[PDB]
């Protein structure tokens, strides 16, 4: 049977077969209810709308993440998210294909055993496993050795790896992510007069970050550059066909990634972060993880980080080591190919928590698979 | 040239570290580059001194032994600190002459004893002088003053400036006598015998018991005694200036409060003050914390009897008496109310207290209301005036701001009193005003207060400072005649400190205005804001609550405690509202009466300095400068380290320095042209007028050193103005005869 | 002082302007921020109708001219409008130099950089002002509250905020604008007054309308209870006599208005209600001191003067907040009289005298000097 | 003159007079700083807080610690704390008070240089002296004989001592701490759900792990005890009021004192360094250092913990020796209680490096004096 492979994702959830180099499915996490009162009596109402035709709905219905911080919200919308894909998306039977899952390092325990619970009861699913995210985009560099910096939309997370083995005491995990960087927009151009209120409007501001922020090479040069040239300012057209300006604000939101007490938190920046675990790391495999630093997710993409990155590490490490930059085309295409790569592997089918097993063993059962 | 003196045989001063300076006749002539120096001490011993060899620096030459103890320090030979000193040492011990002249300073000591030389002969003596015919004296200081009005119709006054315990209340009084005495040729005795009864009143309501004077007088009194065209006495004005309020409540165990207290004790026995219930010394807080109600060598209840008598001479009805007695008694039996805590923030009083009962009794209040406002509080809402209970704490402090205000309230009123009786005509002639003020003073525990007298005498010492030295040479500058600049001790700077828009009392008024400002946040905005910068003022290393500040005489360590409460001055409304209400009549005069500046005692204080110095200034000054000899208040002791510390906080050696320098007098050229054309003949006139007061005083005085010319001015040395006026008298005396 | 004349403070309100000096205790001015222009017609031969008219004139004119304001959601609608208040505080009410004194201005957090620095160029160029200083209205009415911890809301006329400040610092992270203003309130006013047959359509019918609000709205501590207590007793009703002599009744709009600021959905915002918005800062400031602002909650602006708002505040934050937290509502008289209040606190320090942007620091460094001093 | 004695103490430093019960002054060595914006206009402020000044703005200030693993991180925080304990504290001049200091073994050289040339210039004391921590609390314990393990918050020693006469190829030191019991700690309450990023969260973690954790007997026994009776399970209420749960982890954290590999460290047991420090020792003491086992230091303040190391050296030993803990009262004072009695023994006021002594024969007259 077609094994399933899925990537729970905090703003975009992905999933297709196991084999294919794509997912079939690829769509918003974000659930929609609508608001005002009831337009006709009946008129192929819902209740409820869900990733692309919330979207198409947008100030009509509030918007609602089932995940937050890596972790569930609202589990009845987690499962609303899982029964689109399988019989509305991909038009399957979970309980025909074994379904791969995967969620970030130091998630909690009760968070697991919910999700397999869920999985194995309400959808009857025969075989299932439940993967670390940044394994399995380190599995789609290609390489069993590798300091993998892994940032989505709602949590970030970096994992140094040596010969297929991690190291649990120098993995890290950070609060700052990509939606705390749309927030931080919409502050930073409330301070042109652009004030944002609505879920409606913080989605056409998401936008805005994908298409038109970067990650400067030296802060101060680009702030000189926009206060002297104005070169840097550009316009933006919103759905209502009026213009908005921006320019300064490019540069600022990503730069929070390296200075988090933009939004006030004691935390480090991202290439603190990478640093300290490889010097936590063991000194004979420091110089390995800094030839192989792996970007992944999401809010890796962005113009300029790889070489802002190389930079920063160079200035931190010794002069000595060769500082390498490993930017897959695709970052937040990543973590699912590693799980279709994995989920593929005749010697991988043993680990698989059956049905059966689940009901045997009780909800433990997947913590004493994986660990 | 100066080495050629240090000859065999050639007494020195080589520094003493006990005794301060000790003298050494040379055993040998210091030869050109002699970096040592055999001498012989006066206590028969030899040593071999030795120079900085950096210098060659050799030590002070002693004067003559004729030239020892002279009436003024600007005829020695050799003008220095161990002469000064020296002379004025030999004079208290041996000659007892506590009266010697620095220039225009006199200088007077205290000997800790009445040496009674002064009467009516005495005056005969000091009348009809020149200063310079007769010596030293604070009698020829009047006289000088009381000349200087009588012939130029100038304004004149006299200045003290001394220690907590230098002659400088009792040497202003005498100085006050002496011009009583002169006018008391006058049929008006009366008035005169009101100034001089003026002063005990004023002692027992503001002097008192401290550890350093037994009298201390801890408030000022600028007088201001008037004369007409005959140059006898209208009346005097009385200036009274801030009174420590402290005194009044807290008594240190070595101190005491008010004398006019424990007067009213003593006095506590006769049926009018049974009438008052008046109990004795060690039933009151503001007696009872002293721990002695009896001063040796005097009767309080002598005292009282004089203070009614000093009443009765001023007019003072024994109506008027009785109802200030009554007052006093009142904040006695308040000083003693008891309370009793509740809940934390709240606090009753007895309903059968007999202090209590006595108290609202000779006031005429209710005791329920007085009650209710002891044990609760307005809020400072004025939409909602609700009512809030306090502490026992509060309501201590509530029986104290009272007890200061009620004390006030009679204090203002007598100065008003006394100021009614010294009636004057509607414009004087001519005035002199004598001043006497608190001194600089030390404690183990320094506050406010302290702070405050202490700025008063620096602004004193600032004034000295410029009239004699500073504007002196600026004169001499503008008028480009020959001279050379004076050093002198510039106290300005301990003054910006304080002044200044980010300075002391600026900072505490702020911490005052500030609902979270307090005790540790102010003394700490002072460390971040001047220990970064300033020369003068630093913090102690292990005390974390004090400051210590440089001032001209020493280093004074003020303790932040008991700063912005004190600076803030604020009375509980509830209690002057009963106080209003009294139906005993004296009280409710007492507490009856587009922008504003709301004004705290540092702000209120420095405005009414600063007016008092402008109306100083615009007299003729004269300085006398009081010096301290033994904190053992023995008789005639001269403690050397004493002395020199003085002397050198005064500033007299420099104020010798310049008067020896000499030409003091000024004339210009045609006010000399104009009062002394009798003196010119009219073949020594010229169209220039320069030339001929140059031509004339050229033959007039044959001694070159005597006088000197400026730009539009003559200058001449001390007495030679006196001769040119003798002069003046005598030709145009023969000139009437010529022509008779 | 006595060697030094005064400086002036301004709270730029978006209904209601008040100006006076440092140090006094309250406001010598207070007047309407409208501006007023003739909507009539050809009346009088010598008609004297002044182009524009000022706060109390325009007051006495309604119906005659129409009411606009200079402010909209805290910021200029019209700086030429602005600049005819600003004269006519300096040259009416206080009728004095304003090339003399220093002055002191303030504004809503989260406020445009233009709006800023447009407000400092016109009062040193049209102005001569010798020195300014541009504060945040929110922590002037934390001045007047005299602590340094509390978490404010500050809702005026024209814009509602929310900045919690512990110790001598604030949390940048935990500043909350909200759109919801006393103004929105009159809107919905009209609205339920139409509702109930009571239909009004000018600017002169709408100060009637804001005098009826704040004479007779109150805040529920239940809205369930009020609503079923109107329908069953009746006795919330009473009437109102308008201008003409004719009476009106009122009583379910007395409580409908301003728990709008409970429930934002009665004018169809998605918008957090006022207590929600408190709370949620308390949860982004750090938990060690998320207790001293639970016991430090301040009311402050115009928007608070309602009856029963402080104890539907406690209820409500109560029931969001740990039971074992003490909730404590500040409420002190004169809300919307604070601000003022706490500029002439300010005003009135001396190492503050040196915390004014001077005419000649300004011609040196240009307008970005404001957010160079005070941001 | 009185003598002053100072325990530089890594998480909590303690000074007072010689000869004293306890010391006069206990307080923390982390050194806070500003790192928010203010707000008010005319607050007493400053660039850096001490202690429970420190402690009591937490958030609004980050945490600084000048003592990490036994070694000064910063030498002006360090003369902070020594300006403090001087003229804020005590109230008394240096400059006529002789001060005795304490380190761990195997501290570096220039450490110990830096620190004495620091107090003999900067403060002028008149007389000096280095002692080692683990000496001084078994001059507290009243032994001459024993080997005593010293766990503080920042380092771990071990020295057998026998008649005074310590065995320098038998003392150890573990890198394992307190400090790293708290981390550990935070990161087994990050799988409970409770998540923890800044200095003033980590302040509450360690009031937490000093009031609720504690060393099991049979670490398997108290896993078993967790998950079928669930009797260990306690709570803790926060600073604003939440209540937060907590079992499992109260044994965990201690535990790792006993396998180091908990978070990844591949280093023995503290049970394993004092048998091998007796085994590294001569025959003949053995036994005498078998029946001499002294507990000291804030970490050893583990309910459990002496019964533990009690059974865990028993099965290590031979049968027939007798195995003795002493763990005394106020164990982490000992120390200090330990200097006052050298400092007060007129046959030890001739060791100390006076001032002259500095001057003339240069630093390292500290080594030649101590050793
Ligand atoms: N090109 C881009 N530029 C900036 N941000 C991006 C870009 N692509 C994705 N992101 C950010 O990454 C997040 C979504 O990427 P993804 O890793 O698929 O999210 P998820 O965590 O839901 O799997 C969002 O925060 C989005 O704004
Ligand atoms: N010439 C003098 N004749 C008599 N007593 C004198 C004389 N000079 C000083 N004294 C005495 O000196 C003492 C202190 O004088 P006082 O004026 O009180 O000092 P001060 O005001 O400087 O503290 C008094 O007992 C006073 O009688
Ligand atoms: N007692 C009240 N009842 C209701 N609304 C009030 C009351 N007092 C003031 N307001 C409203 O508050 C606003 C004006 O208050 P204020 O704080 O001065 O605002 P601003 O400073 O923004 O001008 C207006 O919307 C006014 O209607
Ligand atoms: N009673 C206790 N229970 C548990 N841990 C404790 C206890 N007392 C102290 N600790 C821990 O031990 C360390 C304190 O050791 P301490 O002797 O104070 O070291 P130092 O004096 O070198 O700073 C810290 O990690 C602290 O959390
Ligand atoms: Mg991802
Ligand atoms: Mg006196
Ligand atoms: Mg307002
Ligand atoms: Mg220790």
């Amino acid at each position: 049977t077609t094994a399933l492979v899925c990537d729970n994702g905090s703003g975009l959830v992905k999933a297709g077969f196991a084999g294919d180099d794509a997912p079939r499915a690829v769509f918003p996490s974000i659930v929609g209810r609508p608001r005002h009162q009831g337009v006709m009596v009946g008129m192929g109402q819902k209740d409820s709308y869900v990733g692309d035709e919330a979207q198409s709905k947008r100030g009509i219905l509030t918007l609602k993440y089932p995940i937050e911080h890596g972790i569930i919200t609202n589990w009845d919308d987690m499962e609303k998210i899982w029964h689109h894909t399988f019989y509305n998306e991909l038009r399957v039977a979970p309980e025909e294909h074994p379904t791969l899952l995967t969620e970030a390092p130091l998630n909690p325990k009760a968070n697991r055993e919910k999700m397999t619970q869920i999985m194995f009861e309400t959808f009857n699913v025969p075989a299932m496993y439940v993967a670390i995210q940044a394994v399995l985009s380190l599995y789609a560099s290609g390489r069993t050795t590798g300091i993998v910096l892994d940032s989505g939309d709602g949590v970030t997370h970096n994992v140094p790896i040596y010969e297929g083995y991690a190291l649990p005491h120098a993995i890290m995990r950070l609060d700052l992510a990509g939606r705390d960087l749309t927030d931080y927009l919409m502050k930073i151009l409330t301070e042109r007069g652009y004030s944002f209120v609505t879920t409606a409007e913080r989605e056409i501001v998401r936008d805005i970050k994908e298409k038109l922020c970067y990650v400067a090479l030296d802060f101060e040069n680009e702030m000189a550059t926009a206060a002297s040239s104005s070169s840097l300012e550009k316009s933006y057209e919103l759905p209502d066909g009026q213009v908005i300006t921006i320019g300064n604000e490019r540069f600022r939101c990503p730069e929070t990634l390296f200075q988090p007490s933009f939004i006030g938190m004691e935390s480090a920046g991202i290439h603190e972060t990478t640093y300290n675990s490889i010097m936590k790391c063991d000194i004979d495999i420091r110089k390995d993880l800094y030839a192989n630093n792996v970007m992944s997710g999401g809010t890796t993409m962005y113009p300029g980080i790889a070489d802002r990155m190389q930079k920063e590490i160079t200035a931190l490490a010794p002069s000595t080591m060769k500082i390498k930059i490993i930017a897959p085309p695709e970052r937040k295409y990543s973590v699912w190919i590693g799980g279709s790569i994995l989920a593929s592997l005749s010697t991988f089918q043993q680990m698989w928590i059956t049905k059966q097993e689940y009901d045997e063993a009780g909800p433990s059962i997947v913590h004493r698979k994986c660990f | 040239a100066a080495s050629e003196l240090y000859t065999k045989f050639a007494r020195v001063w080589i520094p003493d570290p006990e005794e301060v300076w000790k003298s050494a006749e040379l055993l040998k002539d210091y030869k050109p580059g002699d970096k040592v120096l055999l001498l012989h001490l006066e206590e028969g011993k030899d040593l071999e001194y030795r120079l900085d060899p950096k210098t060659g620096e050799l030590p002070h030459l002693r004067n003559p032994d004729i030239l020892v103890g002279e009436n003024d320090l600007t005829a020695l030979s050799y003008l220095h600190e161990p002469a000064v000193l020296h002379n004025l040492r030999v004079r208290f011990i041996d000659s007892k002459l506590i009266y010697t002249y620095c220039g225009i300073v006199l200088v007077a000591i205290n000997p800790y004893e009445q040496l009674p030389i002064y009467g009516e002969d005495i005056i005969n003596a000091y009348s009809g002088q020149n200063m310079g015919d007769m010596d030293p004296h604070i009698f020829a200081v009047a006289e000088e003053a009381y000349k200087q009005m009588a012939r130029d119709e100038r304004n004149q006054s006299i200045i003290v400036s001394g220690e907590s315990g230098a002659g400088k209340t009792v040497s202003a009084k005498y100085a006050m006598r002496y011009f009583a005495t002169v006018s008391g040729s006058a049929s008006e005795a009366n008035v005169e015998e009101k100034v001089l009864a003026s002063n005990p009143i004023m002692e027992s309501i503001g002097n008192a018991k401290t550890t350093r004077n037994d009298n201390a007088s801890r408030f000022g009194k600028y007088i201001e005694i008037g004369f007409d065209k005959r140059y006898r006495i209208i009346g005097a004005n009385m200036r009274t200036y801030l009174l420590e309020k402290s005194r009044v409540v807290f008594q240190a165990e070595e101190e005491r409060n008010y004398h006019i207290f424990y007067q009213l004790c003593a006095s506590a026995k006769l049926p009018e003050f049974k009438m008052l219930r008046l109990g004795n010394a060690d039933s009151f807080h503001y007696t009872k914390q002293g721990g002695s109600p009896m001063i040796e060598g005097v009767d309080d209840a002598k005292e009282m009897a004089h203070t009614r008598q000093a009443c009765t001479l001023l007019g003072i009805s024994e109506s008027y008496q009785m109802g200030i007695f009554r007052i006093l008694a009142g904040i006695l039996h308040l000083g003693n109310v008891g309370f009793a805590s509740r809940d934390s923030d709240s606090c009753t009083i007895p309903p059968k207290h007999e202090p209590l009962t006595i108290f609202c009794d000779l006031m005429g209040v209710d005791y329920e209301e007085m009650c209710h406002w002891l044990c609760h509080r307005k809020l400072a809402t004025a939409t909602e005036t609700y009512i809030k209970p306090i502490s026992k704490l509060q309501a201590t402090n509530a029986r104290d701001a009272l007890a200061k205000h009620i004390y006030a309230k009679l204090f203002n009123w007598i100065v008003d009193h006394v100021n009614q009786a010294l009636h004057s005509a509607v414009k004087q002639h001519s005035f002199i005003g004598v001043l006497d003020i608190y001194g600089f003073e030390t404690f183990e525990i320094n506050s406010f207060e302290q702070f405050c007298i202490n700025y008063a005498n620096e602004k004193l010492q600032q004034q000295f400072n410029m009239h004699v030295f500073k504007l002196e040479q600026e004169e001499y500058m503008k008028e480009q005649i020959p001279w050379t600049l004076i050093d002198f001790y510039d106290n300005q700077p301990c003054i910006n400190l304080i002044e200044s828009k980010l300075g002391i009392l600026d900072l505490l008024d702020e911490e005052c205005k500030m609902p979270k400002g307090t005790d540790d946040t102010w003394a700490q905005k002072l460390y971040n804001t001047h220990l970064n910068k300033c020369a003068l003022f630093e913090k102690p290393r292990m005390s974390n609550k004090a400051f210590i500040i440089k001032h001209f005489a020493d280093k004074v360590e003020y303790q932040c405690e008991g700063f912005l409460e004190k600076n803030k001055d604020t009375v509980f409304e509830e209690q002057i509202k009963v106080l209003k209400s009294s139906k005993f009549k004296m009280l409710p005069e007492l507490f009856q009466a587009a922008k504003e500046h709301k004004k705290t005692v540092g702000h209120q204080f420095r405005n009414s300095l600063h007016l008092l110095m402008e109306t100083l200034n615009a007299t003729t000054p004269h300085y006398v400068r009081c010096i301290k000899p033994n904190d053992f208040k023995f008789p005639f002791t001269f403690d050397e380290k004493r002395a020199v510390q003085q002397l050198r906080a005064c500033g007299v050696l420099e104020t010798i320095r310049i008067s020896a320098a000499g030409f003091p007098s000024r004339w210009t050229y045609q006010e000399f042209f104009s009062r002394y054309r009798v003196l010119m003949k009219q073949k020594d006139v010229l169209g220039d007028r320069k030339q001929t007061c140059k031509n004339v005083l050229e033959k007039l005085i044959l001694d070159k050193d005597k006088y000197q010319f400026g730009k539009t001015k003559i200058f001449f040395r001390a007495g030679q103005v006196a001769y040119l006026e003798k002069l003046r008298a005598d030709k145009l005396r023969a000139a009437c005869i010529r022509i008779q």
